[PDB]
């Protein structure tokens, strides 16, 4: 359930490691 | 893993597959990055999935998404998306803020299933989500 918002979070993450200025 | 974590998991990966395809392109992560107030450029959004696209067809299949949240399950980047739900800043994530952010990602949510997320990551009781309850959310 809570694993929803979580996964959510992780991509969201995911990307964040991920940008290029 | 167990049985509640696979039901989980899939419709978080649902969450993404806005089309049903069984599959999360380019497309979908742009949509949902900006539902959550981001702006990834199209190159930002190829390297996502370059970085797990093992099967290197361009696209997110479940094993890869899985993978995903394996590799990001090794700070400041907590705040931030913490700052994403808690929409007032008043430091404490409501259930309302909770369903807003859901419904911003094209959930429909029960008023008892937005209650029954608030509980779980409420750890002291007050029935919101602070930052430090968040921060262990964002633990696992
Ligand atoms: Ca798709
Ligand atoms: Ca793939
Ligand atoms: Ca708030
Ligand atoms: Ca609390």
């Amino acid at each position: 359930t809570v694993g929803k918002v979580y996964a959510a979070l992780m991509i969201f993450d995911f990307y964040k490691q991920n940008k290029t200025s | 893993l167990t049985e509640e974590q696979i039901a989980e998991f899939k419709e978080a990966f649902s969450l993404f597959d806005k089309d049903g395809d069984g599959t999360i392109t380019t497309k979908e992560l742009g949509t949902v990055m900006r539902s959550l107030g981001q702006n990834p450029t199209e190159a930002e959004l190829q390297d996502m999935i370059n970085e797990v696209d093992a099967d290197g067809n361009g696209t997110i299949d479940f094993p890869e998404f899985l993978t995903m949240m394996a590799r990001k399950m090794k700070e400041e980047e907590i705040r931030e998306a913490f700052r994403v739900f808690d929409k007032d800043g008043n430091g404490y994530i409501s259930a309302a803020e909770l369903r807003h952010v859901m419904t911003n990602l094209g959930e429909k949510l029960t008023d008892e299933e937005v209650d029954e997320m608030i509980r779980e990551a409420d750890i002291d009781g007050d029935g919101q989500v602070n930052y430090e309850e968040f921060v262990q959310m964002m633990t696992a």
